[PDB]
Formats: structure tokens, C-alpha cells, sequence
């Protein structure tokens, strides 16, 4: 049961952490949203042959 | 003959230098092959955000 509660406690970070990337928000990539404006990503194209 | 032939490939150059310029500065390009409201833009922006990142 001791060494249940170790693992079960790491799981638990484990998962909070988790729930951490869930929660955190990102600046916006306007760039690739005003290509959309336009309706292609301008970026994938000229990039690729 | 020699001289004289000098010359001329000297003028044949001056004509190339003048319309090398002339062709310069009227650059000649090929042809060419909507407004935004910022809200929806920055809406969809931060929804791309999650997306487009890593």
C-alpha cells in the first residue's frame, strides 16, 4: 500500500501536468489566419515543390 | 583595318550601354498573376494557436 501511493501520487502529477498543457493559451499565429482570410494556406504552397 | 575596327566594336558598345539603360530604368515586369475585421481575425488566430503549434 506504501508503494501504492508513491506510483499512485506520480499519476496524479502526471495527470495535473496534463490538465496544465490543457489550460495554458498560446499568442495567436495571425499570419496563417489572414492567409485564411484569403481561403489557402499561402504558406504550405510557395514552401512545397 | 585594325584601328578602325576598334572603333567600331567601341560604338556597337556605346549603343548597347544606351539601351542597357533605357531597358533598365523602364523595369519590365510580367503582370500580376477582400478587408478584414480584426475580431474574427484574432478569434480565429488564437483558435489556430493550439493547432499550428507544437
Amino acid at each position: 500500500g506504501q508503494k501504492f501511493c508513491f506510483q499512485n501520487l506520480v499519476h496524479v502529477l502526471q495527470d495535473i501536468r496534463y490538465q496544465l498543457s490543457f489550460a495554458r493559451l498560446r499568442n495567436s499565429d495571425l499570419v496563417t489566419a489572414l492567409d485564411i482570410l484569403s481561403t489557402g494556406t499561402s504558406l504550405r504552397l510557395a514552401n512545397a515543390p | 583595318i585594325s584601328s578602325l575596327l576598334k572603333q567600331d566594336k567601341e560604338l556597337d558598345l556605346q549603343i548597347q550601354d544606351c539601351m542597357r539603360e533605357m531597358t533598365s530604368i523602364y523595369d519590365t515586369h510580367l503582370p500580376k498573376t477582400q478587408k478584414v475585421n480584426a475580431e474574427t481575425l484574432l478569434d480565429y488566430g488564437r483558435k489556430l494557436s493550439k493547432f499550428s503549434s507544437a
